[PDB]
RNA sequence: GUGACCUGGCGCACAUGGAAUGACCCACCGAACUUAAGCAUAUCACUCAGUGGAGGAACAGCAAGCAACCUCGAUUGCUGCAGUAAUGGCGAAUGAACGAGCAGGACCCACGGCUCUUCCUGAAAAUGGGCUU
RNA sequence: GAGUAGAGUGGCUUGGGACUGCAGUUUGAAGAGUGACGUGUAUCCGUCACAAGGUGGCAUACAGACCUGGGACCGAUAGUGCACAAGU
RNA sequence: ACCAAGGAGUCUAAGGAGCUUGCCAGUCGGAUGGCUUCCAAAACCUUGAGGCGUGGUGAAGGCAACUAUCCUUCCAGAUGG
RNA sequence: GCUUUGUGAAGGGACCAGCUGGCUGGUUCCGUGAGGUGACUUCUGCCCAGUGCUCUGAUUGUCAAUGCGAAGAGAUUCAGCC
């Protein structure tokens, strides 16, 4: 079809796709991309204004680690808290989280201790942080507002925290140079990984066997 | 409570109570008319579940489905083109016969606003459906927060936009995940999203 | 928009697609064709052509370092076409108190003192009407580059220096290509403050000198 | 088609329904570039002398270590997978391989 | 490539982190029996009585013949689970139904 | 818009009026929660 | 003693609906030219045409979800996955999704990402109602 | 949350393949559980969620028509069919 | 028939093989993010997942490139001692 | 003019996407729906093997879906009858 060497075309345009007279077409051009970052950009500073004393984003959000074996060592933001680790920060009422800027999600729970740890001193760093405005300005002020906190609110651009991948690319910084352990120096991992993988595949033939020998047992 | 009874009588349908009297409901059914209005809810239980209440604002009607398939309207059943194409009889439609019930009793009372329907009889020729309708511009409506929502010029003719639960059954959305792949936003949404040929500034 | 059908042989026209219908002249005109009158051009332009263009980022730099040497070298800025007779040397630096200018007066003054008020009165005098029906397209003049001014931060000295003709203003946090080579040709004159001149090779991330060939 | 792309116009093989890749995600590097990545202090402080300086390859996004390229001194390598030419080349310089999530 | 086959982590039993117990939510008390519904439902259960076809499945399970009355649900149900489940209730109400005979 | 259009003609110069008002600033409502009261007591000894 | 309900009707009053709109949207319906160097499944295309209904957006939307992980946590849009898995006279061709990175997670919506019904309570939520003022 | 989910079968649809979804019809659950876990079935176990009711702003689309800012565009056989008393 | 004006290898997705330029086991990263009357939807910046490359082979289960002073061998062969 | 033909109405023919729909039919065998031949006159012979149509019990053969039975852990498989 070329009259030479070029690959199968595989061209995936069979479709209309293109706007001629008699068609729309299924283009879309995003000429918009330049001006619309400028407009984020204003819109996103007009959120700011807007909700102003308070961080620009707003909700704190958990740190857990990103889903599959691939990005198992990268961590990431969540959605919200769980009851848990409000629970171990000290927060009972999950409403009263929220309002005063902490997110919550029922939907997630600590299978383990380590996020549960990580996430409660995030919120124990948070409401340490945190200076909350008396309702009605001039009655009870809490402990640690110094009655000029409420005088210079400054709205910080990123909420203090570090970068959330900053928290496996933590965990991913080996130690320093060390002896052998006599386990390390006897131990076979590839023996043991190809073991653990025959495994699974003689489950049925190691039942089999038993039963063989049973029955040669009573013969 | 009475309307956990009445739900599981009319869960054992086959039985001899609910069998005579829905013979005798298919009966009266069949000699009113195609889309009556009802004074009250058949199967009160299930009307107060789908959101019906006994306040001046709403309104039930009655309303049957022919039954069976679709047959394409091409005269003498010649469907010029191609053979696939070529098919008259065995068509089924794409829309459920409740969100058609929907959409009857949506297009007669142009004024009102469509909550949920629900099957109340069938027999040989027709199915029967229920339709609970709201009157969006009644005082009673307009105060209750709860259905509120309904006088929104939004909720025009949801029957008539698959925005019921009839609707929303034929449209694949009672399943999301992976049983629900191209169905939402849209159907035709979807489509055109992964159909789109996206030329950005630099490519 | 047109429902124009061809005639056909049998007919001592020619086969080109021509207008239905009858009673006006347009009536049987051909129609649907480059080569017609009214009818659409050959290969319509199209709004999803590649309009922008993909530079890496080292490239660009690199472009901008070179830019700068030669903006350094002398005899291509005369040869670009800056007068240097008044210019003391090359590249023309100058102290920061400029960057504080607030009138278009004080700049003007500074320039003359400097030696590039003549490039600047040459652009003024050779402002022309753009020739050529760029003019009718809101490109009104055609006015030529004189030098280019590069400050450290955003200041007054914008403002100040804005309404002279050629003069073009600049940063060292971000310095256009655009600016330093315009027309695609090299050896603009530019008048640096002392802190952009300072603070050149540390933004441009130099670190050597390079060997070159002689 | 014959001649530009043989092995076209056929079927062959298991077709993997729902064919997940991020459990099958597996990058490998080799022993040839492991000590490129011991910053030479430790592998200068650790020549002859009984402690070997670790290599975390997921910090370097390496998965499977592969043995191919001689190992100048034993070191620790963390990792999820070797293969047995990998641990025979590591163990005899010393070191150790350790599975690693 | 990069795509090679790799053994999962709880395979090679490695356990990067330490699991906390799964804990009992209000979510899974859809799971306990529901006393009060049963009621409920075996009172529903003597009013209306039985469909045709579970009335069927009675009157082979009192002839015996409990596989063609777990066919009989299966054709009905399409599930082999269904199918096993109703054919324990019939047994469970034919039961009932000789006790209170004697 | 090939017909006298004799009142979407006067609806849309009145839109053409708020879009060339908006596009200079975004609107300000004269009287709102925080000024009612103020405005109307002050009405009221004028008035008075 | 000549009623009380139920179910239907007629008239009146106060109101909605109706029709329109070269862009976008929602629900249906629905081709063929074309491609396959023929052609019939396939393709064009779940498109054009046709019907109905809108809004400033519509639709979707706080899991009867993803995943199998050290899990995640509404939906939507973009990047990318990816021309991959898979479908296909396994021919012509067609062809996703999740992970992951973002925008968003202020606002004229919210019980600040839920709630109706189920379930608990319950003398209709309590000093009759109406027309003018 | 029942003529529902599911199943037999028919037809459309999908990359979804012993059937992704939908629809007719026959059938039709459990709720001392159910659905999904991409090869039909039976047997065990595990994970996630809680359908058959409803609200719900944001990021999103926008060739019309109105209000604007622009353009390496066309320049009266061009650019809209119409620069004009042109859908005349 | 004659003259004038118009009039036909274009843009796009993917790709092939040369050529140019930059960087190098990396490279690119204008999805997006930081800035600053119009110009500027520009320019600048490395927050960047990820794309391609570093490993291939098997239908798959999967497995994964010897060589401890240095160096695969042979024939032709560019330089150089 | 002749001659076949279907039809006694829940029928014949037949439209319609659909319809408790409209048509023939304001009809009822001296009526009619479907063919052929072509006034009168004189005749219209033989062939039911082929194809077509039609009748029977279609009592013997083949023959669908559903239903009923058996075996299987089940998907499923197998038999018989209408």
């Amino acid at each position: 079809v070329k009259k030479g060497n070029a690959p199968v075309p595989n061209a995936h345009f069979h479709k209309h796709w293109n706007p001629t007279g008699s068609q729309k077409g299924h283009v879309r051009c995003f000429f918009k991309q330049g001006p619309q970052k400028k407009i984020r950009r204003a819109r996103r500073q007009k959120k700011a204004a807007a909700v102003f004393p308070r961080p620009v984003k707003g909700p704190l959000r958990p740190i857990v680690h990103c889903k599959s074996q691939r990005f198992n060592m990268k961590t990431r933001l969540g959605r919200g808290f769980t009851t848990l680790e409000l629970k171990t920060a000290g927060l009972t009422d999950r409403r009263y989280a929220r309002t005063i800027g902490i997110s919550v999600d029922r939907r997630r729970r600590n299978h383990c201790e380590e996020s549960l740890a990580l996430n409660a001193e995030r919120i124990k760093t948070y409401l340490s942080k945190l200076v909350l405005f008396p309702l009605k300005a001039g009655k009870k002020l809490p402990e640690g507002v110094t009655e000029e906190d409420i005088k210079n609110p400054v709205q910080s651009k990123q909420d203090g925290f570090p970068k959330a991948s900053s928290y496996g690319k933590n965990a991913l910084k080996p130690e320093a140079p060390r002896k052998l352990t006599d386990q390390e120096k006897k131990r076979l991992t590839f023996q043991f990984l190809r073991k653990v993988q025959r495994d699974t595949k003689m489950v049925g033939k190691r039942i089999k066997r038993k039963a063989k020998k049973e029955a040669k047992a009573a013969k | 409570g009475v309307y956990t009874y009445m739900q599981f009588v009319w869960n054992k349908k086959q039985s001899d109570v609910m069998r005579f009297t829905q013979r005798i409901r298919a009966w009266e059914y069949r000699h009113s008319h195609r889309m009556v209005r009802l004074p009250r809810p058949t199967r009160t239980d299930k009307a107060r579940r789908l959101g019906y209440k006994r306040k001046p604002g709403y309104v039930i009607w009655r309303v049957r489905v022919r039954r069976g398939g679709r047959k394409r309207p091409v005269p003498k059943g010649i469907c010029y083109g191609k053979p696939k194409t070529a098919g008259v009889n065995h068509l089924m439609n794409a829309k459920n016969m409740r969100v058609i019930a929907e959409g009857r009793v949506g297009k007669h009372c142009g004024g009102l606003r469509v909550l949920n329907s629900y099957w109340v009889n069938a027999d040989a020729i027709y199915k029967y459906f229920e339709v609970i309708l709201v009157d969006p511009m009644h005082k009673a409506i307009r105060s209750d927060p709860e259905i509120n929502w309904i006088c929104k010029p939004r909720q025009k003719h949801r029957e008539a936009r698959g925005v019921t639960s009839a609707g929303r059954k034929h449209r694949g959305l009672r399943h999301k995940g992976h049983r629900a792949t191209k169905a939402r936003p849209s159907v035709r949404a979807n489509w055109k999203r992964r159909n789109l040929v996206k030329f950005w500034r630099y490519r | 928009k047109h429902s124009a059908e061809s005639w056909g042989t049998g007919r001592a026209v020619a086969r080109i697609p021509r207008i239905s219908g009858g009673g006006t002249h347009r009536s049987g005109q051909g129609a649907f064709g480059n080569m017609c009158r009214g009818g659409r051009m050959f290969a319509p332009t199209k709004v999803f052509r590649k309009w922008h263009a993909k530079v890496p980022r080292k490239v660009r730099r690199l472009a901008v370092r070179a830019a700068l040497a030669a903006s350094a070298i002398p005899a291509l800025v005369m040869a670009r076409g800056h007068n240097l007779e008044d210019v003391p040397e090359i590249p023309l630096v100058v102290p920061n108190s400029v960057e504080a200018l607030e009138k278009t007066k004080d700049a003007v003054k500074l320039l003359k003192d400097i030696g590039a008020y003549h490039d600047v009165e040459k652009v003024a005098a050779t402002k022309k009407v753009r020739v050529g029906k760029g003019k009718r397209r809101n490109r009104r003049y055609c006015v030529r580059k004189g030098p280019l001014v590069v400050l450290s931060k955003r200041c007054e000295a914008q403002r100040a220096f804005r309404n002279l003709p050629g003069v073009d203003i600049n940063f060292v946090s971000a310095l256009n290509l655009l600016r330093l080579a315009p027309g695609g040709h090299i050896g603009r004159l530019i008048v640096f403050t002392e802190d952009a001149f300072n603070q050149l090779d540390k933004v441009l991330k130099v670190d050597t000198i390079e060997g070159l060939p002689d | 088609m014959d001649k530009y792309h043989p092995g076209y116009f056929g079927k062959v093989g298991i077709r993997r329904f729902h064919y997940r890749l991020n459990p099958r995600f597996c990058p490998t590097t080799s022993i040839s570039r492991l000590l490129r990545l011991v910053p030479k202090e430790q592998l200068e402080a650790c020549k002859g002398k009984e402690e070997l300086p670790v290599v975390n390859l997921l910090q370097h996004g390496y998965f499977k270590l592969l043995g191919t390229g001689r190992l100048s001194q034993g070191v620790i390598v963390k990792a999820r997978s070797f293969s047995q030419g990998a641990e025979r080349k590591i163990k005899k310089a010393g070191g150790a391989c350790i599975l690693v999530a | 490539g990069k795509f090679g086959a790799l053994p999962s982590a709880k395979l090679r039993r490695c356990s990067a982190v330490t699991p906390l117990p799964k804990p009992f939510r209000a979510r899974d008390r859809i799971k306990k029996p529901k006393k009060k519904l049963r009621a409920v439902r075996d009172l529903v259960q003597e009013v209306v009585g039985f469909s045709p076809y579970e009335r069927r499945m009675i009157e082979l399970l009192k002839v015996g013949r409990e596989k063609r009355a777990l066919r009989f649900a299966k054709r009905r149900l399409g599930t082999h689970r269904q199918a096993k489940k109703k054919r324990d209730i019939m047994t469970e109400v034919l039961r009932k139904m000789r006790a209170a005979a004697h | 818009g090939t017909g006298r259009m004799r009142h979407m003609k006067n609806v849309l110069k009145k839109a053409a009026v708020r879009q060339r008002q908006d596009q200079v600033a975004p609107h300000q409502k004269r009287k709102t929660a925080e000024n009612r009261k103020k405005f109307a007591l002050s009405r009221k000894t004028k008035l008075a």
